[PDB]
């Protein structure tokens, strides 16, 4: 349980790693409690 | 199949931005 990749990706999406920010979005899938 | 290859670096670093409206 940790749905932060959204607001966390928003960072990398404009902090110097958008392409990598897309990787963060993958953490959003984190739904294993 | 594609075997990854890289270091680790993504825990909980302080946030850079914070939007605005």
């Amino acid at each position: 349980g940790a749905d932060y990749s959204a607001q966390w990706a928003e960072y990398y999406r404009s902090v110097g790693k958008i392409e990598e920010a897309e990787a963060i979005e993958k953490t959003l899938k984190n739904k294993q409690n | 199949r594609p075997p990854p290859a890289h270091h680790n670096m993504f825990s909980v670093p302080p946030p850079p931005i914070l939007g605005r409206g």
